[PDB]
RNA sequence: CAGCCACCCGAGAUUGAGCAAUAACAGGUCUGUGAUGCCCUUAGAUGUCCGGGGCUGCACGCGCGCUACACUGACUGGCUCAGCGUGUGCCUACCCUACGCCGGCAGGCGCGGGUAACCCGUUGAACCCCAUUCGUGAUGGGGAUCGGGGAUUGCAAUUAUUCCCCAUGAACGAGGAAUUCCCAGUAAGUGCGGGUCAUAAGCUUGCGUUGAUUAAGUCCCUGCCCUU
RNA sequence: AGGGCACCACC
């Protein structure tokens, strides 16, 4: 038996992103090639398929900690903003990106809206993530 | 004076790489760049190609330092 | 039902290890001990097991819950809590001789494995950026 | 269970040739640790730093200048990679190379400038100044150069252990001792 | 793959600008005034050009396609908010002004502000700061 | 050739209402017009219209003086003569079409440009 | 009967503890199931201000602070009995809020 | 008329809308916890209010 | 003797502050005060309100600072950890915000919780850690200056309030004489609160996080003090 | 002339 917490999280995220891309049923916004992921970024993501990686990361976060909304996701993906000759400060991520990722995951039926607000994993999503974790553990061993 | 490194191998530099480099005790992108007058990106790509072909051996990989050695 | 709950501290980081009769499991926040980040300091976590041997831990399951502080402080809190939990379990459900010998090994290697470091941040004082440094003084 | 630094380098075979520095280079037995990161209170009392493992003292001295202050995880990684490079380049124990470098880099006579007068140098100051010179040489070699800091540190340590004049620490020690001889 | 091709171009001329062929393509077309890193990356994404190749490695057809997309962003779904000349005060059209076009636009804007004797135009004419900065101590 | 603001000639601008002009204006002027002009601005507009009507043919209208330095220059104001207060004096400004969208204050400078004299005692 | 919650708040720890002890002793005498005094975290209101009325001299600061201490007591008793118990002498400076 | 002009400048925010509840001065005002007192008046009345220098 | 040094045991063998004498200074403050003497002014006002401008004005000199000069780095992803504390108000307008939807962003709309160990909030902070691209080039270092556009606060944003987007891409390659602060969870790095606050931090006052080198001395310099 | 003290002194 293998669960997510048993494996390396970076390898798990890569494997889950590959799985989502291979399934190919995840809805991708038309503007993924134009936007940057936050106002504190300077450039758009280097990886062309950054949307699948972000979706996998969001699903893993929902597995670890359910009930997170778009605000929580933007807090999760926030980072340091450099302000030129002024000091740096914390800045949040793109609400549209977080919302589209959550809606796409809901479209895949791996994510459902929680009763108390926010999103959570469906049993199907939990099963998919545990299977991916088992594959990662098998690959490592 | 400013050092003008090569972004892509010429025939002589590529031959010198494939001949001498797999014989060094310490193989790093920085030392290869210094010896062959190539850029760090070209050195990293060349060392990855040599590792794929099996001419050299990987000692350690890290985001800031990658260390290879001869077989 | 044999179990102990023992804490370890480092700055504001606190880790509580629940050590009960078991088969040799060690978890931190539900994750394997080898998966805790940063892995630059993985040997700091592995030190109790490396020093005492896996045979001592083979009879217990230890689950560690850690919170507060930073990454390094949490690492040190986890290792201290694991060591103190094993010592407490031995002194409670085994003889005193085994507890004494494992405690001697741990103390000889590193006292902070069993005794907490009492250092804490010093308060800032007005007239300077921190506890001791003062703002630059000009004359003319 | 033998304890090896980073799980790779053993301390049993390390020899300190200079008997004056044997009490101020903590490298083996009770001073053998898995990592050069102990978070110990070695600065609490005088001479207590003599108990700090020499690898950890090197790691501490690598946290300069200001931009690198407090980045001990980064300096630990730098030291680990430097030891790997040293082992590849020499085939020796990196701990032995470090010990030889420190022994060769410590200045034995200095001048106090009270016109200057020559004075001897205590073993603890010898070790302190050797570490300082080695780290300074590595840092200045790595600044504004494609060569990485780990490679520069490895080269500096190897040259100092050999006693070569390519070493910044060796050159500085020679200059200090020459000035002390002149003011003698 | 790593050997330099025979068709590799050391220097390219695009829009009366010398583009260095040794640089990666995205940071090589930034030599054109009016093209920054963001705009260069979005243009190359629209042009389906691999970002990993150098400027000299591009074929003539690829270079022509890149120039066409660069000079007509709106036809390739490059959004208006990405443009450095949005809702031009004279024409109302959205465009990306490049090189001599950008210089002419700047001169025209300054000339208009000076012609109506607006305060910002007068500040530009006098050579002072125009965005409300203090001039007592800085800008010397 | 002929004047155009956002590609619209002056006559079409005069025809357009406030809601149509808001889309042509920049963000600041659009927000200002959305929040709405007040009694003082309406009084100034009425004064300008009266001056335009009373102006003899082929002659500039009489100068209308005002303190309203934060008045948006609307198309209907083009051709008027406005004495904009600068804190001390009513500087005379003729509204040009290219002034559309700016503030009247931008054409009535509140300070004298600095011509420096010799530094005083000290001032090392 | 009804569940009664008594919230006591004070700036004086000693008087607050005396009142809480007296209330619990009264509840014990009346033979009531009383949950002990739950101690909320102490609130520290701080005002840091320059000492000088003007702007001259070394920049020294006064650190004024006020400490507010809060206690909770739970009872299972009739409202009349709770009011009778709370009718005992209350030390000055203690604010009592009873909720049913 | 004068009724419409007098005191007609809006004072819903800014320094001109606040003053010390003791001396009516508008500078160095403390609004924290709703004190609304200038700093000097606060130092005068801090012990009466209940603020002490433990430190 | 007073006490000093080292060591054992021990959580700890010198935690950090507050308070703080006699006698003084023509030190600062009458621009904190319905504290105040005297003098001045008091209806064409030095009262008071309203409108506009100024306090920010720029050949220059000085002081406190912020950002940097890069690879012990920048960028793009991924992963994973705090503490102090504030929050809907007499006048008084102005609170902290979860979740859902719209927008690329700043933001907008809806709908809830919290007068608070109850809700924001398990305060998913930054540095750091793991991968990526860059490759010694004033360069993907740096981000000044400047053009165009979009929002928000406000009665009002021009002399740009603040914020966002594209573009522009200056000096600066480690700093002369001189000089500041500091010895342990300290210096330094790093972010987060409070005050100011309609709008709001390059300041200050606190908080944690990472975390050292050197020293356990002296009267040489700068001062202060004592005795003859 | 001698003797103390202080990282708002130095080493
Ligand atoms: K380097
Ligand atoms: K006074
Ligand atoms: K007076
Ligand atoms: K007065
Ligand atoms: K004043
Ligand atoms: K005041
Ligand atoms: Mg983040
Ligand atoms: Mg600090
Ligand atoms: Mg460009
Ligand atoms: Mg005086
Ligand atoms: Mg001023
Ligand atoms: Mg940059
Ligand atoms: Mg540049
Ligand atoms: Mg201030
Ligand atoms: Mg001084
Ligand atoms: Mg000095
Ligand atoms: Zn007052």
């Amino acid at each position: 038996g293998v669960t997510v917490k048993d494996v390396n999280q970076q390898e798990f995220v890569r494997a889950l992103a590959a799985f989502l891309k291979k399934s190919g049923k995840l809805k991708v916004p038309e503007w993924v090639d134009t936007v940057k992921l936050a106002k504190h970024k300077e450039l758009a993501p280097y990886d062309e398929n950054w949307f699948y990686t972000r979706a996998a990361s969001t699903a893993r976060h929902l597995y670890l900690r359910g009930g997170a909304g778009v605000g929580s996701m933007t807090k999760i993906y926030g980072g340091r903003q450099r302000n030129g000759v002024m000091p740096s400060h914390f800045s949040r991520g793109s609400k549209s990106v977080a919302r589209r990722v959550l809606q796409a995951l809901e479209g895949l039926k791996m994510v459902e809206k929680d009763q108390d607000g926010g999103r959570k994993l469906t049993p199907q999503g939990q099963r998919d993530l545990d299977r991916i974790a088992g594959q990662v553990a098998a690959a490592n061993k | 004076d400013k050092l003008n490194n090569l972004v892509l191998f010429d025939k002589a530099t590529y031959d010198k790489l494939c001949k001498e480099v797999p014989n060094y005790k310490l193989i790093t992108p920085a030392v290869v760049s210094e010896r062959l007058k190539i850029r760090g990106s070209l050195a990293r790509a060349a060392l990855q190609e040599l590792l794929s072909k099996g001419l050299i051996k990987l000692v350690s990989k890290h985001r800031a330092q990658v260390i290879y050695t001869r077989n | 039902l044999q179990s102990v709950q023992v804490f370890g501290r480092k700055k504001t980081a606190t880790a509580v290890a629940h050590c009960k009769r078991g088969n040799g499991l060690i978890k931190v926040n539900g994750r394997p001990l080898e998966m805790i980040e940063p892995r630059t300091l993985q040997y700091k976590l592995l030190e109790p097991v490396l020093l005492l041997g896996k045979e001592r831990f083979a009879g217990v399951d230890i689950r560690v819950r850690v919170k507060g502080g930073g990454h390094v402080a949490q690492i040190y809190a986890i290792r201290q809590s694991i060591s103190k939990a094993l010592v407490a379990y031995y002194q409670k459900y085994v003889d005193e001789a085994s507890k004494k010998e494992i405690k001697d090994i741990l103390i000889q290697y590193d006292r902070t494995l069993l005794v907490a470091d009492p250092r804490r941040c010093e308060s800032k004082k007005f007239g300077g950026p921190g506890a001791r440094a003062r703002y630059q003084k000009s004359y003319r | 269970p033998d304890i090896k630094l980073f799980g790779k380098w053993s301390t049993d075979d390390v020899q300190i040739n200079d008997i004056s520095l044997q009490d101020y280079i903590a490298v083996k037995e009770k001073y053998a640790k898995y990592l050069p990161h102990s978070a110990g209170r070695y600065a609490a009392k005088r001479f207590r730093k003599a108990q700090c493992p020499i690898v950890e003292r090197l790691t501490n001295s690598m946290m300069m200048h200001g931009r690198n202050n407090g980045k001990k995880l980064m300096t630990v990684r730098i030291v680990k990679h430097a030891f790997e490079i040293i082992h590849l380049l020499t085939g020796e124990n990196p701990l032995q190379v470090l010990v030889n470098a420190i022994i060769n880099s410590g200045p034995r006579e200095d001048s106090t400038r009270i016109r200057r007068q020559a004075v001897d140098v205590s073993p603890l100051r010898r070790v302190n100044q050797a570490i300082w010179l080695l780290c300074t040489g590595a840092r200045e070699a790595a600044f504004r150069n494609i060569k990485t800091i780990a490679e520069c540190l490895a080269d500096e340590l190897i040259n100092a252990a050999k006693g070569s004049s390519n070493s910044y620490a060796i050159k500085k020690k020679d200059e200090l001792e020459r000035v002390a001889k002149s003011n003698r | 793959s790593l050997v330099i091709p025979e068709k590799f171009q050391h220097i390219l001329r695009v829009l009366n600008t010398n583009i260095d062929g040794r640089r990666k393509i995205a940071f090589a077309i930034t030599a054109i005034k009016g093209v920054g890193r963001r705009y260069a990356h979005v243009v190359l994404r629209k042009a389906d050009i691999d970002l990993t190749k150098r400027a000299g490695e591009l074929t003539e057809d690829e270079v022509e396609r890149v120039i066409t997309i660069m000079q007509n962003p709106r036809q390739y779904k490059i959004p208006d908010w990405f443009l450095n000349r949005q809702k031009d005060v004279k024409d109302g059209k959205y465009s990306q002004v490049l090189a001599n076009g950008l210089d002419n636009k700047l001169r025209e804007d300054l000339e208009r502000l000076k012609k109506i004797r607006a305060h910002r135009g007068l500040r530009h004419f006098w050579g002072l700061r125009v965005r409300g900065q203090h001039t007592k101590t800085t800008g010397r | 050739r002929k004047f155009t603001y956002r590609g619209v000639d002056l006559d079409q601008l005069l025809d357009m209402s406030y809601e149509q002009l808001m889309q042509l204006y920049s963000a600041r002027q659009r927000r200002r017009l959305n929040r709405g002009l007040r009694r003082k601005q309406h009084s100034l507009l009425k004064r300008l219209r009266k001056a335009k009507k009373e102006a003899p043919p082929m002659e500039k209208p009489e100068v209308v003086k005002t303190h309203l330095r934060d008045m948006i220059i609307l198309p209907e104001m083009v051709g008027s003569m406005v004495g904009v207060y600068n804190g001390k004096t009513f500087n005379q400004v003729e509204i040009k079409p290219e002034m559309i969208g700016h503030y009247l204050g931008e054409f009535s400078i509140t300070y004298k440009p600095v011509k420096h004299g010799r530094p005083g005692i000290g001032a090392t | 009967i009804h569940r009664i919650r008594i919230t006591l708040t004070s700036r004086n720890v000693k008087s607050l503890e005396k009142v809480c002890a007296d209330l619990i002793r009264g509840a014990k005498e009346k033979n009531l199931k009383v949950k002990g005094p739950v101690r909320m975290p102490t609130k520290t209101l701080r005002i840091t201000t320059r000492k000088t009325p003007c702007g001259e001299g070394s920049k020294t600061w006064d650190r004024f602070q006020m400490r507010i201490h809060k206690r909770l007591i739970d009872l299972h008793s009739p409202s009349e009995i709770v009011k009778q118990i709370t009718s005992i002498s209350i030390e000055p400076g203690v604010e009592v809020e009873v909720t049913i | 008329g004068h009724q419409q002009l007098y005191w007609s400048h809006p004072r819903k925010f800014g320094q001109g809308s606040r003053s010390c509840r003791v001396c009516s001065n508008r500078h160095g005002l403390i609004r924290k916890y709703g004190l609304n007192m200038c700093r000097q008046c606060f130092r005068q009345y801090a012990k009466d209010i209940g603020f002490i220098k433990l430190d």
